[PDB]
């Protein structure tokens, strides 16, 4: 199909994870950083 | 075998982030956690810290 899923990325740490103990983070942009959501069939395999 | 680190200073200004602005204020006009940590708390064998 020449395509490439994306994986859960995010340019700075702070977002990648919140603090609830469990789920981790959503944010989509904070400032200038990123968090690019999970787009490949791993969606709910591979725990974290 | 249990391991906790003490005194490890985050030392990037990036890592030094809080996640509200009022979460832990004081009634100093210097807030007394931008210091470097001296200690760690942790639980007893009956819950006691």
């Amino acid at each position: 199909f020449q395509e490439a899923y994306p994986p859960l990325c995010s340019s700075d740490a702070a977002m990648l994870r919140t603090a609830h103990a469990g789920e981790t983070g959503a944010d989509e942009v904070h400032l200038a950083q990123y968090l690019i959501r999970d787009a490949s069939p791993l969606r709910g395999c591979l725990p974290l | 075998t249990f391991i906790m680190p003490m005194g490890v200073f985050q030392a990037n200004s990036m890592d030094r982030y809080t996640r509200h602005a009022g979460d832990f204020s004081t009634v100093s006009e210097q807030d007394p956690r931008q210091f470097p940590p001296q200690g760690i708390f942790f639980y007893n064998k009956d819950g006691i810290l």
